[PDB]
RNA sequence: UCCAUGGAUCUCCGAUCGGGAAACCGUAUCCAAGCUCCGUGGCUAGUCUGCGCUCUUUGGACUUUGAAAACUUAGCGAACU
RNA sequence: UUUUUUUUUUACUGUAAUUGUGAAAAGGUUGGAAGAUCUGGCCAAAGAAGGUGAUAGCCCUGUAGAUUCGUUCCUAUUUUU
RNA sequence: UAUUCCUCAAUGACCGAUAGCGUACAAGUACCGUGAGGGAAAGGUGAAAAGAACCCUAUGACGGGAGUGCAAUAGAGAACCU
RNA sequence: AUCAGAAGUGAGAAUGCUGACAUGAGUAACGAAAAAUCCUGUGAAAAACAAGAUCGCCUGCCAGUGGAAGGCUUUCUGCGUUCAGUCAAUCUACGCAGAGUGAAUCGGUCCCUAAGGAAACCCCGAAAGGGCUGCCGUCCGAUGGGUACACGAAAGUGACGA
């Protein structure tokens, strides 16, 4: 059947990208929250 | 299972060409010369002396069988001997009248003689071409001048 | 002189005296030599040249020393540019009090976190390099 | 030469691997500029000059001789 | 051959013949020496080595064989490292400011 | 000085890697290596100026380097350009010249495994691309 | 090789010249001064002067602060229990 | 203007000399290998520590110090508007 | 007086590979999730590679001999002490 | 050793936790009512590989052509069979190595805007922020409009349903 994941790059970049995620006060806690973890994606 | 946490030895008191005497091991009461030294292990390899067998198959380039080659020995395994006595000594640091380091021998029962730096050591491992190649520029153009600040001679073409 | 070549410059004014054209060279190719060996920088070929100029007997007027005496007053030199100044009184030249201008090149005039974190690294890679290697 | 680099650097986005009208660019250095029409207008003065003497009778090679030659 | 026919063959080692031999890279004692238009044509001919080694490189490595004496990139290329610190050095000690930028300005430009 | 253009180059570092051709004689066209930020004019104008190329025109393509992935190592080779260069005149490489024999023996052993007419041309341009 | 000090070179994002799907795209800022070279115009024509750009130097005009754990001082302020 | 140089004296987490210098003997036995054991010398302001073919103060790298080097002060950075 | 993003030195009737940090090993990785986020596993040949030339039987030596080594079930290719 | 001291101090059970290994069991299954057969070759081994012949299935939504979205080297050539493939595979979307994608016109970039998003100014709000896109107004945003200068406009337009 059809499932949840459907994708697109752009919709991807819209909503996770870096500038999406610099665009918002969460956004850019989500981005100090993860490099002070240390991943190696930040943003998605 | 290089097992231990050994620091490398820094300032080294035994030289590729030294004349010793294998203090430790197999060997134990040999003299022989240092062929080499291998710096990354702390062992030095003496020229003759610590023997091992290698099965060594043979492909189109090397040849097979059985070789009989130096195995490397621990540095500390190894001791200079004394120029008089003959007999393994330590090795001290002097201090010469124009300021040069020295090695003398060290410890009681020693003459305290001026242990020589070897004379191999100042001979290339790579002799230089006899014959320079087709790209090598020769020399004699090498030294050719065609600068001189002073007079202005080899400026640009501003 | 233009490529700031002052010795060939010299030889091939001589050259130019070799070859019977040095009527040629009368006062405005010398001062235009003067004025392009100031422009780039060369005051003590300048000299030499303001020198043989006098030694060829060419006369120089106030225009030669009046660039001679700028540009040494633009590089911080007021006592040769007052020399040159007795010179050109003794010579007999109309010169004049004047305000030449000086370059503004001749006049005379805890370690951070993120260099510890830096001298850090540097001793941790060094720890890390004074054991013995393991072959393989 | 092989080097290592992360395996997070496979999801940085690349024209190759993107929709077809995501575009990067690889550092050139432009040469003129576009039209609105969607052209592109080559200016010669943006253009590289590149001014390279002849070689022909040239004493100098690339390596020095490393024969023995006095002390 | 001896000298190559067209400017193709000049991506190819034709003094290659007896073990070759070649020298050590230049020194920047003796490039200081050397004029301005002796460095620049000493520029272009390190270049051309280097690209006739690159391409010999890489068309030894296409076909699983060997790149022999490997050591001939690093010399040319540390050469050329030494002609433009040469030509910097030159161009830092001029003393008008205007021939000074350009100097630099021809040593960097790309 | 610059009053001669905009961008001159004095030092050019182009590099410039041949690829080796199939044939060795009627060479319309052959291909090289060199950086992704290399551009069509300064390809044509390196390969004119220094070389002395008869450069008719230049095509250029874009490639990824190798990779291998093991899951978390990754290993990799430098992206590179691909620049197919078409030649007014047709040239040739010479068969002594090393490594061409060799080049020449190892695709072929890879790839191991009369009725001519009036007004026939026999060497004609064989040019690949748009 | 290596060490100490001082130099030359020194790609990009984060990011700050503008745009942006981070690591890309577009960008000779603007305006006074004084200097070599460059080109063109005009006099009664000789060390004759008057108009310009490009790039160089010194300034001054717009604006670019900027990160960082805990501690500190403030604002707002739960619920389980 | 520049160079040579009179230049006091001690103190320092200066965790300075990355990794400078830095003491101290020989035999027998067993054992693959000696640091073990027996005989028997010596250093210690050094018996912290890590190695070396087993458990080594004297085999090696160090370690305590001692020397060098560089901050202080004696040796005022003053004078003119 | 408070605190530790940090540096240098030192200590432990602290732990010793299911313990100790999530990570002694290229780990905030692999992997899972659209995303915020969640989140591993995996140490040890031998003193030294001397890592087993050569023979025999199998398609193929990891086998059986031989040889190295104190010792070879100490014979491994992110793994061989017991 | 002994005598004392410090406790993360004793496992058989918590549908306890992690790892290892059994049982069911050589059992179920080997995944769309298109389908196979033989000669020769290769190889240690061939129903499953190569090449050929015979036979069948798909032909307007499982089955052909080109490609958007997604994937990202799976493409091709040589070598190979440790892993994978519902195999004992010599073969392969698998391992090693090398190679391959050529544009003024194709698709993008670029110009233009929609829905929408955001700055500036202004309005509002304990903070964070929220609103406002205009009477003079900026920058983005295709799923649409455009294809051989630049500047300007009280000219026309572009310009549209079933
Ligand atoms: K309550
Ligand atoms: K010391
Ligand atoms: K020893
Ligand atoms: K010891
Ligand atoms: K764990
Ligand atoms: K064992
Ligand atoms: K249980
Ligand atoms: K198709
Ligand atoms: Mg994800
Ligand atoms: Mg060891
Ligand atoms: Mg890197
Ligand atoms: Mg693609
Ligand atoms: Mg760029
Ligand atoms: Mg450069
Ligand atoms: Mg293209
Ligand atoms: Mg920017
Ligand atoms: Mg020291
Ligand atoms: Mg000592
Ligand atoms: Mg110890
Ligand atoms: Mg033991
Ligand atoms: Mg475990
Ligand atoms: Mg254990
Ligand atoms: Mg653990
Ligand atoms: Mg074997
Ligand atoms: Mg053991
Ligand atoms: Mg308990
Ligand atoms: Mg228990
Ligand atoms: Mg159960
Ligand atoms: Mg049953
Ligand atoms: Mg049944
Ligand atoms: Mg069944
Ligand atoms: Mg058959
Ligand atoms: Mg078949
Ligand atoms: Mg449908
Ligand atoms: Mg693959
Ligand atoms: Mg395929
Ligand atoms: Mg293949
Ligand atoms: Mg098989
Ligand atoms: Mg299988
Ligand atoms: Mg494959
Ligand atoms: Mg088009
Ligand atoms: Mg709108
Ligand atoms: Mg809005
Ligand atoms: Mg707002
Ligand atoms: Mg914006
Ligand atoms: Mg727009
Ligand atoms: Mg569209
Ligand atoms: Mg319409």
């Amino acid at each position: 059947p059809k499932r949840t994941f459907q994708p697109s790059t752009i919709r991807r970049k819209r909503n996770h990208g870096f500038f999406a995620r610099k665009a918002t006060k969460g956004g850019r806690r989500v981005i100090a929250r993860r490099i002070a973890k240390g991943r190696h994606r930040v943003t998605a | 299972g290089w097992k231990a946490a050994e620091k490398l030895i820094r300032h080294w008191k035994i030289l590729r060409g030294d004349n010793v005497m294998i203090i430790r091991g197999k060997d134990k009461g040999e003299t022989g010369t240092v062929k080499r030294v291998i710096r990354s292990q702390n062992r030095v390899i003496v020229e003759g002396k610590n023997l091992i067998k290698k099965h060594i198959k043979g492909g189109p380039d090397h040849e097979g069988g059985i070789f009989t080659v130096e195995a490397p020995l621990h540095a500390s395994n190894v001791q200079v001997v004394d120029p008089v006595t003959g007999r393994p000594c330590k090795v001290g640091v002097k201090y010469l009248e124009d300021g040069t380091k020295v090695r003398v021998a060290r410890g009681t029962g020693t003459s305290g003689s001026i242990i020589p730096r070897p004379e191999i050591l100042k001979i290339r491992t790579t002799p230089r071409p006899t014959t320079a190649g087709p790209k090598d520029t020769p020399m004699e153009f090498v030294w050719e001048q065609t600068y001189d600040a002073k007079t202005g001679k080899g400026m640009p073409d501003l | 002189y233009q490529a700031a070549r002052i010795g060939e410059g010299d030889e091939m004014i001589d050259k130019m005296k070799s070859a019977g054209y040095g009527k040629a060279l009368d006062k405005k190719e010398y001062y235009g030599f003067l004025k392009i060996l100031c422009g780039i920088e060369r005051l003590e070929h300048a000299m030499s040249v303001f020198k043989n100029m006098k030694a060829d007997g060419c006369k120089p007027g106030i225009k030669t020393y009046d660039l001679l005496m700028g540009k040494m007053c633009a590089n911080n030199q007021l006592t040769r540019a007052n020399g040159l100044y007795k010179e050109a009184a003794r010579r007999g030249v109309a010169v004049s009090p004047k305000e030449y201008r000086v370059d503004p090149r001749f006049l005379k005039k805890r370690e951070t976190l993120p260099e510890k974190t830096a001298r850090k690294r540097r001793r941790l890679k060094q720890i890390n390099m004074s054991f013995v290697k393991k072959p393989h | 030469s092989f080097r290592r680099k992360r395996a997070s650097s496979l999801d940085i986005l690349s024209p190759k691997r993107a929709p077809r009208d995501f575009y990067k660019g690889k550092n050139c250095k432009p040469t003129g500029f576009h039209t609105k029409k969607g052209g592109y207008v080559v200016q010669p003065d943006k253009l590289p000059n590149y001014v390279i003497p002849d070689l022909t009778g040239f004493k100098l090679k690339p390596y020095v001789s490393q024969c023995p030659i006095e002390v | 051959v001896k000298i190559a026919k067209n400017p193709l063959e000049e991506f190819f080692e034709f003094d290659r013949s007896k073990p070759v031999v070649y020298g050590r890279g230049w020194k920047a004692s003796e490039l200081r020496l050397k004029s301005w238009d002796d460095l620049q044509k000493l520029w272009y001919v390190l270049l051309k080595e280097k690209n006739m080694l690159m391409t010999q490189r890489q068309m030894l490595q296409a076909q699983n064989m060997m790149f022999p004496n490997p050591e001939r990139i690093p010399k040319v290329r540390r050469s050329m490292c030494r002609i433009k610190h040469v030509l910097t050095e030159r161009a830092i000690e001029e003393p008008d400011p205007r021939r000074s930028a350009e100097m630099k300005r021809m040593v960097n430009g790309m | 000085g610059s009053r001669l253009g905009r961008r001159v180059v004095h030092f050019a570092n182009l590099p410039i890697k041949l690829l080796m051709p199939t044939k060795l004689t009627n060479i319309h066209e052959f291909a090289l290596r060199t950086i992704p930020s290399a551009t069509k004019i300064e390809i044509k104008r390196v390969l004119e100026s220094l070389y002395g190329f008869e450069v008719e025109k230049v095509n250029t393509l874009n490639m990824d380097g190798k990779k291998k992935k093991r899951g978390g190592l990754l290993i990799a080779k430098a992206d590179y350009k691909k620049a197919y260069v078409t030649l007014k005149n047709p040239l040739s490489i010479s068969g002594d010249l090393f490594p061409v024999k060799f080049i020449e023996e190892d695709r072929k052993s890879k790839v191991k495994g009369k009725k001519s007419h009036w007004l026939d041309q026999k060497e004609r341009r064989e040019v690949g691309g748009y």
